[PDB]
């Protein structure tokens, strides 16, 4: 056993961790769902024939009648589903909302924007200020000051909507959830703690270092909330900047043709047809990260 | 009652006979209590026959018949002709 | 909170201090742990207990 | 019948804190009291330059802000396991016939070989959780990089307007530059972005002006490390830069040993003053600035020559370091490869 | 075998060199590692490593508190490490201002997961509960770490800091003004039968008698109205069985000089304790008393 | 400076391979019929006690009160037990059918279900197992010697088949029947007889003596006790004596059954659980 | 204070004779009680001749024998008696004073002594209206066998006349435990002896109670089928005079619940243990013996 | 040599799912090394790897 | 209020000292304004932080 000790005697910040060089995608990069069925495990359509058919319909099994001291385990926190037969592509992960269809979606997947609804950018507000902030995440007679409508789905930006009581985890938690799955959604819902990060801007950077990171459980078929000591921590700029990037999505196999035939740089442009539109991928981390080598 | 504290040659299957069995009650008007009545029947004739460690037919779509279980037949014509003579 | 006073009396070392940002900015934000703003010219380093 | 050749026993290569290249950040200190203090504190009594100003200004005000800043500390453990059978066969020699010699040896030398083992290990693991703590105290690129920027703006508490041009900036140059290497395989922009982030960075208060020094008086700034295809890439690319030579490294660790008055003080008032001769010294006679710190006095005094990677860039020399060597073979990660979640 | 060896004086286990001296001095080398005077050698504090959440490490970053496992039915946790102070919701025994303090203090998962825990098979605690001893020290993580000592005494590592065991007012318990010269403690567990309040009643008893007969008959006649309320359940409610109306099993002794009384301080919320300083532990199985 | 290693020679020759066998055996446990110090392999475990017409409960009053060492290194043509002392600590090897955890308490049992063999010799040790378990395994086999008699219906044997098996975490196992060939082994019988001795004079003589004792009842106890009997109902004294002694004697027949004295308890055990380290209790 | 110290030197503050040190040095490793624990007692407190009441109550010197400290005697020297406490559980040897018999690997246990009286002519040191009278140390048969009998003493002596008690006393008394003759000392009924009497036919109908039924009818039904030389010597001890119905998840709580009776019933007779030889000397006077107090 | 630093463990599923992503990454582009590329610093890079 | 670990550790003169009473009732009685009586021996003078 040694005893040692630092003393970081730099008055300034010394010591910067540059981004070098990515070179591999642990998840599969594509599109599946969230199982929302082994999520929440114990909730049951209160009529028998009906709650039989939705579960034999949709793919899933039943829940094996879970005991209560099991069920208080899976509420302790529970690995569920196992992993799959075989993988050739990543780890599985994905989400799901629920979007008013006609929603701005030109200032609204073009650009990083928070898929909360609202610009729920912690740093913005001054510190120590948590009825400024819930405020601004949560009153709507205000708008936001990045884009200028109050709201963008309203569905999912009011207190107590929808994806709240989905993907709040203060809400998650009176539903009573798998804690070992991990949600992507709820790192824009937190604001239990949002409003307890709103601090002044180097005291958010050293927020941001320590602790505003998550662990994932990197050798299961599906993403798992990990342990200290098992996996470090992983780093996350979406943390930070409380935004999201997005990623090209066509509606038609014409565009998605017509963004593979041309190449060279044409990914990041937005072009929309009458009721078919691709959305610019921002950073061309489809269009060079393979080929590059 | 009896079903609670008795052993079978599975739990599970016996337990889930006996769920359908208990908690078995009867609507005011008549014409429903006859389906009731037979799922009650059906399930107690699985006890039944799974209780006296014999088989059952287990092909998906045939129901098991509703029948006596080891008796002597003396008291089974008497049964015929009790049920005839309502008839 | 520490004897500020031993760090006014007592001597120092003469390093020529230089950080990214502003002093003040550097203050007002808490970079550090712990600070000490006296703003005009306190009279408590002279007194010694 | 079968041939067994010549066994082979992997020769344990080795790795101190010192000969490697990472020991440029640190300032190597032994202290055999260390298991008897809470903190290391280091106090700094900053004086603000004002400024005069003109008619109907408002007056700014002569003030200074005093700062405190302290020591973290990290215990670093290994076990290593022995045999009962060992021990018996160590301490216990059997009627001393040939029978015993060999299991006498067998278990010296197993001892011996494990405490080497145990010693290469807890050199590694120093160097692990030095750099585990210089990596927890490290921003990223795109807040230093509009941070020295924007510095020159809010010199007073900061605003909303200047947090929100902050704010903006950060998603302007998170967006830029978060996979740079795997982008852009230009010389003059990678080369400017290193210098960039060389001048980015400030520098510490301290520094022995004879440790790290090259051959002909190069005095060296800092030290950057990667893994190895990365350092690979700055070498095939920028190799035009790169003057791989000599350089000077403190040898052993400088020592640190309280006065026979500094037990006085730790006894009874529960405290360590170093340089306390030096202090009560310079208080009496009056001159009130220290000739050097404490804790710089307590460094190495003697140096090794030793060849490493020296990049020159904006005339500000720093050191290039691979670590394959302190982590190959080992049931850890590396500290420096990490993932992100682009979500 | 020659009357030398039994003529000369025992060789001193300790001023004898170490293993790692004896390996080094034979063959001359030097290392970093200071070695000649190991740690914890001259050791009885039988220790054992245990891993905890942090809902449960409460109330024990102040050492010596009893560190009792349990076991849960559903196989993914097999044990579970409850703390004597959150014991207290499920103990009687303890005062409803005291059980309202410390249920302000264990807002964490685990605890209350521990406390759905035990109150839900058809046993009784004392084959729920596994008393283990007495725990101190502490690394505070996320995920904590746990040294209990299960024989010996409760001392710092170089012998300078004697730990002592606090336990809480409402389960002191103590049956004679007059206290023996040395004195041990025993853990009581006593069941109320009541329908609803089978909530059981937890006490630290600390007596002068080490004889196991003479003292459960003094503890058959300080617990007649639980015994009687068991006797009246067994004779109301017919064909139920219960049994083990009370559980006793040693914990330790302590010297009966320095038993006294304390208060813990966990962010700020006191609490009135008895501290037992020069505490052993000899652990003794569940035994039980009708 | 050596401990307490009891010299157990052997009598017979042995391979490499037997030693390369025997030497797998290290930290177990071994039941000694006395602390002797030089010592063969024939009494050196429990084939030794194994009779054919008596079983569990005789090997078990048997292993009460034998000296519990272990196997502290094996070399040529001799083997080092060492006896423990309560006090210290110990390794214990897994060998048991049942694994443990972190804080259990354990003890001895015959080993039920099926190490160095020879002609006459098989070399067999005791099961370790945890105290739950083994209260368990006292209440299955004492229920399913007291289903002998009654062996023949159809309802029963299902009911014995149930019995039969036992449930631990991630352990479905079950045990040997008692009786053989439809009637009982003398030692289960006997194991039987007892406790329906115990409940039949009980059942008889507890009335008698506490409506005797309710004259000078000088608690608000013994009067509910004796109101539980009355609601249950629903000579020369040489006679009493004989039959109080009766009682007492087939309780001191029974004490094998009634107890289990905890050995070890575990403190952290080894990864990939086979082998523990145990403060030895006496 | 200090703690418990492994030493208490006992001082005779008398004179002594030659013969009786004599008699003394004799006594070396054997057992005593002490109930003060000091360094430098005197020898008042040392034995039981401190505990002899006007009654000499055979059940009250039994209870009150095991609340006192046992302690081994060495270095018998000029009125200095080393007294050695025991520890749990190491391996030093005692001596006997008794003329019970001993064997190996059974048990031992202290108890008051038995046949009282000048014709056994006790030796025990005789001075100043004092004698050292020193606690026998017997085997568990023995001690199992006198408890079993003053208990039966105890639940015989209600409700009956004044010669029929005198009928047992003159009965019961002899014990002929490896082939030699005890008798007991002035039993007499006493209060402690009625409550544990009180707590013996207590549990006595609780096993009457918990016992099912196929755990009563085993032996009826037994007698019907099979007969031995033990069926017909306890068949003719009870009265003279197809299972309805089963069911083993109820008896299994039933003998969970009837072991912690039959339990709590042995207790009250089988005391503690308190010696367990492992090997003997062949004269029968001293053993090597494990597990001191 | 690209994937040797994470196997410090035997190597679990997703590991070797990356490990068959990139066989499929560099048996199409690696194939014919010298008929597709002739330029002199990419044999140069290949034959030092 | 002090550390009395710095009383013993410290060296310190020898005073042939006489109280009007005996000193434990002395102490006991708080004629004094701050005492830390302890019987035996305390280790807790010895692990100076």
């Amino acid at each position: 056993t040694q005893n040692i000790n630092t003393v970081d005697m730099g008055l300034g910040y010394t010591s910067n961790t540059c981004v070098a060089y990515v070179n591999r995608v642990r998840t599969d990069m594509g599109v599946r769902v969230q199982d929302l069925f082994r999520v929440f495990p114990m909730n049951v359509y209160r009529h028998d024939e009906v709650d039989r058919w939705i579960r034999h319909a949709a793919g899933v099994e039943r829940p094996q009648l879970l005991d209560t001291e099991t069920i208080s385990m899976l509420t302790f926190g529970s690995m569920s589903e196992r992993n799959a037969a075989a993988t050739v592509h990543g780890q599985k992960a994905a989400c799901e909302l629920i979007l008013t269809p006609v929603t701005m979606d030109v200032n609204y997947f073009k650009i990083p924007n928070n898929p909360r609804g609202r610009a729920s950018c912690m740093l913005a507000v001054d510190p120590y200020d948590t009825e400024a902030a819930t405020k601004a995440i949560y009153d709507h007679r205000e708008a936001d000051a990045q884009t200028f409508a109050a709201t963008h789905n309203p569905w999912a930006s009011q207190a107590g909507c929808l994806s709240d009581v989905l993907y709040n985890t203060r809400h998650r938690e009176r539903l009573g959830y798998n804690s070992k799955f991990y949600s992507p959604c709820a790192q824009y819902f937190n604001t239990e703690e949002i409003i307890a990060a709103n601090k002044t801007l180097f005291k958010t950077i050293d927020e941001y270092l320590l602790r505003a990171k998550d662990c994932i459980r990197g050798d299961t078929d599906t993403q798992y909330v990990c342990v200290e000591g098992t996996e470090q921590l992983i780093e996350n700029p979406c943390r930070l900047t409380q935004e999201a990037l997005p990623i090209l999505s066509t509606t038609t196999l014409a565009l998605m043709e017509t963004k593979l035939k041309g190449g060279a740089g044409a990914f990041a442009t937005s072009e929309t047809h009458f009721g078919n539109y691709v959305v610019g991928e921002i950073i061309p981390l489809q269009q060079s990260m393979l080929f590059n080598s | 009652r009896r079903g609670y504290t008795y052993p079978f040659g599975d739990r599970g299957k016996a337990r889930d006979h006996l769920a359908v069995l208990d908690r078995t009650e009867f609507d005011t008007d008549v014409r429903h209590d006859a389906e009731i009545v037979e799922r009650a029947l059906v399930s107690a004739v699985i006890l039944a026959k799974m209780s006296v460690r014999e088989t059952l037919v287990t092909a998906i779509g045939q129901t098991e018949p509703i029948a006596f279980v080891h008796l002597k037949d003396t008291e089974v014509q008497r049964i015929e002709e009790n049920l005839e003579g309502v008839r | 909170m520490e004897n500020w006073s031993a760090l006014e009396l007592l001597p120092k070392v003469g390093i020529p201090t230089d950080f990214l940002t502003h002093v003040k900015t550097s203050a007002g934000e808490e970079m550090f742990e712990a600070l000490r703003i006296y703003y005009g010219d306190d009279p408590e380093r002279y007194n010694i207990h | 019948f079968e041939a067994i050749f010549g066994t082979f026993c992997n020769r344990l290569e080795w790795v101190y804190f010192l000969t490697s290249g990472l020991a440029a950040a640190a300032h190597a200190i032994k202290f055999h009291d260390l298991n008897k203090l809470t903190t290391g504190k280091m106090l700094f009594h900053v004086q603000v330059p004002r400024v005069a100003s003109g008619a109907g200004l408002p007056t700014s005000r002569q003030t200074t802000i005093m700062v405190t800043k302290y020591s973290e500390k990290s215990p670093i453990t290994i076990p290593f396991e022995l045999s009962a059978a060992c021990l018996t066969y160590l301490r216990e020699t059997f009627e001393g016939t040939i029978l015993d010699k060999i299991l006498n040896v067998e278990a010296m030398h197993t001892v011996l070989r494990a405490l080497k083992n145990t010693a290469d290990a807890m050199e590694r693991g120093l160097i692990h959780s030095f750099l585990q703590t210089l990596l927890r105290k490290a921003p990223p690129y795109f807040v230093v990089q509009t941070l020295v920027e924007n510095a020159t703006l809010a010199r007073q508490a900061l605003n909303r307007i200047q947090r929100s041009n902050i704010l903006q900036s950060f998603k302007a140059k998170m967006l830029a530059t978060l996979f740079l290497l795997n982008r852009t395989r230009d010389r003059d922009y990678v080369l400017k972005f290193l210098t960039r982030l060389a001048e980015a960075a400030t520098d510490s208060i301290l520094d022995n002006p004879t440790t790290y020094t090259t051959s002909s008086g190069a005095k060296i700034s800092g030290v950057m490390v990667s893994t190895a295809n990365v350092m690979q890439i700055i070498m095939s690319l920028l190799s035009s830069h790169i003057t791989k030579e000599t350089v000077s490294a403190p040898a052993t660790y400088g020592n640190f040993v309280l006065s026979p008055e500094n037990a006085v003080t730790a006894i009874s008032y529960h405290s360590i003053l170093a340089d306390f001769n030096s202090y009560k010294a310079h208080l009496t006679s009056g001159q009130p600035h220290l000739p050097n710190d404490s804790l710089s006095q307590a460094g190495a005094h003697s140096l090794t020559p030793l060849s490493m990677d020296v990049i020159r860039l904006g005339e500000k020399t720093v050191i290039m370091e691979n670590l394959r060597r302190v982590y190959k073979n080992t049931d850890t990660k590396d500290p420096l490869e990490r993932n992100v979640d682009l979500t | 075998m020659d009357a030398r060896a039994v003529a000369k004086r025992p060789r001193d286990p300790a001023d004898e060199d170490n293993e790692l001296v004896t390996a080094l001095k034979a063959k001359r080398e030097v290392n970093t590692i200071s070695v000649r005077y190991l740690y914890h050698a001259d050791h009885q504090a039988l220790t054992a490593r245990f891993f905890v959440p942090e809902g449960l490490v409460e109330f024990e970053a102040q050492p010596g508190a009893l560190l009792i496992r349990m076991e849960t039915g559903c196989d993914s946790p097999r044990h579970l490490y409850i703390s004597l102070y959150l014991l207290g919701i499920r103990a009687s025994n303890v005062s409803a201002s005291t059980r309202c303090l410390l249920e302000s203090v264990y807002t964490a998962s685990a605890a209350r997961a521990a406390l759905q825990w035990l109150d839900l098979g058809p046993h009784l605690l004392h084959r729920r509960l596994e008393t283990l001893g007495c725990v101190k020290t502490v690394s505070l993580g996320i995920t904590s770490l746990l040294t209990c000592v299960m024989r010996g005494y409760l001392y710092n590592t170089l012998k300078t800091e004697v730990f002592a065991l606090m336990i809480p007012k409402d389960m002191y318990l103590t049956w004679e003004e007059t206290r023996g010269r040395l004195q041990y403690v025993y853990l009581i567990i006593v069941y109320d039968y009541d329908g609803p309040e089978t909530r059981p009643g937890i006490y630290v008893l600390t007596s002068s008698i080490a004889h196991w007969q003479t003292l459960v008959d003094v503890a058959r006649g300080k617990f007649a109205r639980e015994r009687c309320s068991f006797v009246n359940r067994r004779i109301t409610r017919p064909r139920q069985i219960p049994l083990c109306t009370g559980v006793i099993q040693k914990l330790g002794w302590c010297l009966a000089d320095d038993i006294h009384t304390s208060f813990l301080v966990h962010k700020e919320l006191k609490l009135s304790v008895v501290r037992l300083d020069n505490f052993s532990v000899e652990l003794g199985d569940f035994r039980e008393f009708v | 400076a050596m401990e307490a290693n009891i010299f157990c020679t052997f009598d017979h020759k042995l391979s490499i391979a037997d030693v390369g066998k025997l030497t797998k055996l290290v930290a177990a446990v071994v039941p000694i019929p006395q602390r002797l110090h030089l010592i063969k392999h024939y009494q050196l475990g429990l084939h030794q006690f194994v009779d054919h017409t008596r079983g569990y409960v005789r090997l078990r009053g048997l292993l009460r009160n034998m000296t519990l060492t272990l196997m502290r290194r094996v070399e040529g043509n001799q083997i080092l037990l060492h006896v423990p002392t309560h006090g210290l600590l110990y390794t214990v090897l897994n060998t048991g059918p049942v694994t443990w955890e972190k804080g259990d308490a354990l003890c001895v049992l015959p080993p039920l279900f099926h190490l160095l063999t020879l002609g006459q010799w098989e070399l067999v040790l005791p099961w370790i197992v945890p105290m739950p378990l083994a209260l368990e395994i006292n209440q299955r086999l004492l229920i399913m010697g007291l289903f002998s008699l009654d062996r023949s219906y159809e309802e029963v044997k299902a009911a014995v088949q149930q019995l039969q098996t036992i449930t631990f975490r991630d352990a479905t196992f079950t045990i040997p029947d008692p009786v053989i060939d439809q009637h009982l082994l003398i030692d289960m019988k006997t194991a039987c007889l007892s406790m329906s001795m115990v409940a039949n004079l009980a059942s008889e003589l507890t009335m008698t003596y506490v409506r005797k004792l309710a004259l000078e009842d000088s608690s608000m106890l013994l009067v509910k006790c004796q109101e539980l009997l009355m609601r249950l109902d629903r000579v020369s004294p040489d006679d009493e004596i004989a039959r109080l002694s009766a009682l007492f004697v087939m309780l001191r027949q029974l004490d094998d059954l009634i107890r289990e004295q905890v050995v070890f308890t575990v403190c952290d055990v080894s990864p990939d659980n086979k082998s523990a380290t145990c403060i030895f209790k006496g």
